[PDB]
């Protein structure tokens, strides 16, 4: 490639460039280096927090300004690294490459390109710890948004801004929840509506590479990469590049969201982060806090967290909705980082181990899941005509909840249990099978109206979609508007009413 | 075929890599490290002087 | 154009537009579809006609 070329010759004549200026005579020596942190002498005027350019190659982040000793962490492997080779001062705070072009692209720590797409541009280097907007540059979740799988979503909605969390066991899909979580930005995204778009970008924090290729694959494959930026760090990548990933994606929701367009973003399992920090913590020097993890957990996931808001017009009326995603072991909803996070966090949707395999491919405890918004910022189709459907779906919850040995007392109470059994068994929105804003209601609807609860609940598995496609192909008007209008009218309701008489019937 | 050709490139960068391994061979092989030496001190008095 | 020296890009778009009838439809229904049409309105002409002479009866 001539155009290699070019770019060595370019990359070259960059590093004779800043070989003649080096300005490099007291910058420090590497004293000690070990499990991906080193410690090195000199560096006397380095800033705090501010990215280290080391001999070997790799380089990492400085936390530690020690009396003498500043502790830099390295971002990369230790092979390569030894003691006395020179640490360089890059002489700024870590920066990540950011702005739209990063598109399609997965980067690295700091924004490394990864994939082997070469450069992406840049509207903005943006320090990997910014302070997040207060209070007057902060506004309420005025603008509801889809979660793509119904997925109790008209439940419990995820608007502007609205910091939903989740959790589940190894191998618990909550991965494939946040997949199909973007791949909804393809039916408003993919259009040109920036009222609609929101551009998510996922996170890949401690996932097994082999992962990060199925993401991408499924990404590609359903179209997902035209408006999802994975920002990587690899289980074989170095520790600190996992803890600094989840400050990465800040940057990144930062460089979007603060132009002024509603954009989102969804960080990968938020464990590994967490155990990054344990490493990055228990490793250099720091003294361990509670549950045997660094202190400052509840600051480093704020930190992450509290840089998502709904920003108000006087800030372009933008945001930056966050789906942060934590893990645990053995579905534990009590623990250290799992706790402290729902008390940070939104919103929570629980993902169990018995239902993971008993009943449902999504397995959303609809119960225990909660978003400290329903009213505001919900889908005005699930809202503003299906309210009353909300608190059906809160009351049938409860009546499910009572489900488990007692007797029947009478029929009002097995009537409850049928009809939102057979929802229950309807609601699973199949994976990568975001279509929702269409027939939301129609669920609990036609259950209150005896038109799905009078089929049999294992049938519904087909039952759902004929409706579904006879609303499309013979309903077509009425299930467009209630995709547009935004609303489902009463006279909407009977139309409605008389397409669910046609699917009852044919 | 694209797949073909995007894996060719990438032996093109791989092939001009394992020729450089060679070609910064030469330049130890090769005392140009005493023609470099002066350029080395040259650019360091200028760096030196620059401030 | 991504495809620099594929060689056969020339000769896949060749094939491509070259394969643009791969084949005909098939309405060869032309007769059977008139007798078909004949039994069925008979039958149903002298169902109807039957039906309307039980009503009158």
């Amino acid at each position: 490639k001539a155009q290699p070329t070019e770019v060595s010759s370019i990359l070259e004549e960059r590093i004779k460039g800043v070989s003649d200026e080096a300005n490099l005579n007291e910058t420090g020596r590497v004293l000690a280096v070990g499990d991906g942190i080193a410690r090195v002498f000199g560096l006397n005027n380095i800033q705090a927090e501010e990215l280290v350019e080391f001999s070997s190659g790799v380089k990492g982040m400085a936390l530690n300004l020690e009396p003498g000793q500043v502790g830099i962490v390295l971002f990369g492997s230790d092979r390569l690294v030894k003691e006395g080779e020179l640490v360089k001062r890059t002489g700024n705070i870590v920066d990540v490459p950011v702005g739209p072009g990063l598109l399609g692209r997965v980067v690295d720590a700091l924004g490394n390109p990864i994939d082997g797409k070469g450069p992406i541009d840049a509207a903005g280097r943006s320090r990997a710890q910014v302070k997040a907007p207060g209070i007057l540059p902060r506004r309420s979740v005025h603008e509801p948004v889809q979660t793509g799988l119904k997925a109790v979503d008209a439940l419990v909605p995820i608007g502007r801004g609205q910091r939903e969390l989740i959790i589940g066991d190894r191998q618990t899909g909550k991965t494939a929840v946040a997949l199909d979580t973007i791949l909804n930005q393809k039916r408003w995204n993919n259009g040109s509506d920036e009222s609609k778009k929101l551009y998510c970008v996922y996170v890949a924090v401690g996932q097994k590479r082999s992962t990060v290729a199925q993401l991408v694959q499924t990404l590609e494959q359903h179209d997902a990469m035209k408006y999802s930026i994975i920002v990587a760090a690899t289980a074989s990548e170095a520790a600190p590049l996992q803890y600094l990933a989840p400050f990465t994606a800040a940057s990144i929701g930062e460089w979007f969201r603060d132009n002024g367009k509603h954009a989102l973003i969804v960080y990968d399992d938020l464990s590994k982060q967490a155990v990054a920090y344990r490493q990055l913590s228990l490793l250099l020097r720091r003294p361990p806090g509670r549950e045997a993890y660094p202190g400052d957990v509840f600051y480093l996931h704020s930190r992450l967290l509290e840089r998502a808001a709904k920003l108000s017009e006087k800030e372009g009326s933008g945001s930056l909705t966050a789906l942060p995603v934590i893990e645990t072991q053995g579905g534990d909803v009590s623990a250290y980082i799992p706790t402290n996070v729902i008390s940070i966090t939104d919103g929570q949707i629980f993902l169990e181990a018995e239902l993971f395999y008993k009943g449902i491919r999504p397995a959303i405890n609809v119960g225990l899941s909660v978003s400290r918004v329903g009213s505001a910022a919900q889908v005005k189709a699930l809202k503003q005509v299906a309210g009353s459907l909300k608190l059906f779906l809160a009351q049938y919850r409860e009546v499910a909840a009572f489900a488990q040995f007692g007797s029947d007392l009478d029929a009002s109470t097995k009537q409850t249990l049928v009809r939102g059994e057979r929802l229950t068994q309807l609601l699973k929105q199949n994976q990568y099978s975001p279509l929702a804003t269409e027939e939301q209601v129609p669920l609990i609807y036609a259950g209150v109206n005896g038109h799905l609860d009078g089929i049999e609940l294992s049938r519904i598995g087909e039952f759902e979609s004929s409706f579904l496609s006879y609303l499309k192909s013979n309903h077509n008007e009425l299930l467009t508007e209630i995709r547009e209008k935004g609303e489902l009218s009463k006279e909407l309701l009977a139309s409605l009413k008389s397409a669910t008489e046609s699917f009852v019937a044919t | 075929w694209v797949r073909y050709e995007a894996s060719l490139r990438q032996l093109e960068q791989r092939q001009l890599a394992k020729s450089v391994i060679s070609r910064v061979q030469s330049e130890l092989g090769n005392p140009k490290f005493q023609e470099k030496v002066l350029q080395q001190s040259i650019s360091e008095i200028e760096q030196l002087l620059s401030k | 154009s991504v495809l620099k020296n594929t060689s056969v890009i020339d000769k896949i778009e060749s094939y491509v537009k070259q394969y643009k009838p791969v084949k005909i439809d098939a309405s060869k229904q032309l007769q059977v579809i008139e007798s078909f049409e004949k039994h069925a309105m008979t039958n149903a002409k002298e169902t109807e006609s039957l039906v309307s002479k039980e009503l009158k009866d």
